[PDB]
């Protein structure tokens, strides 16, 4: 039911994610 | 009486000192504290101009909808529970940093009690690897 | 672990997000009230600016005595509650601008207590022509 | 005993005096 934790992990990945 | 323009002064009372305030926490900070709240800025700032359709379905959930405060809290914290990563910490904050970009006419007590108690606290656990994720 | 950064990030995270709170608030405000807040700005800065030390020494009475507040709140509106003239409302907030400017590392609330309830109501009523008595 | 009253009411008069 769209978890804002689920989206925030998901933005936290994309973000280290990159280097 | 001419009263029509009291609730003006008001708000923009309540708007100037604030600004004063935070003019004055600002002065009393070495040139290490200014370098990385600057950081803090640029950081959040690019988030929310690249996530920031993502941002906004998160929001929408959050803000039209009339729910009680703390509920947002344990809305928002259950990403810094399982993940203490700095990059999620990141995101965490600049969601709150938009949040308080479009509550502009709200009051700025219901923006801080999100921010402050618990919440802070965990996003400044193990601080020096947020500060090194952002100062590099 | 790393604990030597948590009070750092801690301090500027309620700086931060304090300065997006006002930069939320300013925004949501028309060119009228924009136009209004900037003479204050001016305006208070030009009274510390020119009675500086006149605020020094009633600073030193309130500051560096170990009072609680509200005395200080007792202290300051007597000078409003006889005069209820605009330009004694404009020496009451420049001098509240100096407090605010000078209390860096103390809490934020410990000055917003001060300024909010009662006091801000008083500088409000008959906002008119305190607005007439700055923007001219 | 240095009442700020009396003070911020000077300030306030020294404002309006210019014109």
């Amino acid at each position: 039911t769209k978890k804002l934790s689920e989206c925030l992990k998901r933005i936290g990945d994309e973000l280290d994610s990159n280097m | 009486a001419a009263i029509e323009f009291d609730e003006i002064v008001k708000k923009l009372l309540n708007i100037y000192i604030n600004d004063i305030c935070t003019t004055g926490e600002k002065r009393l900070l070495n040139n290490y504290e200014k370098s990385i709240l600057d950081r803090i800025y640029k950081s959040c700032e690019y988030i929310k101009k690249n996530y920031e359709l993502d941002f906004n379905s998160m929001y929408n959930q959050i803000n039209i909808n009339d729910i009680t405060t703390s509920d947002i809290k344990s809305k928002i914290i259950e990403a810094l529970l399982i993940d203490s990563r700095p990059s999620v910490k990141l995101a965490t904050l600049s969601f709150i940093s938009l949040i308080a970009e479009k509550w502009g006419e709200k009051n700025r007590a219901k923006i801080m009690e999100i921010l402050s108690n618990e919440i802070v606290e965990k996003i400044s656990n193990n601080g020096k690897d947020f500060i090194d994720f952002i100062d590099r």
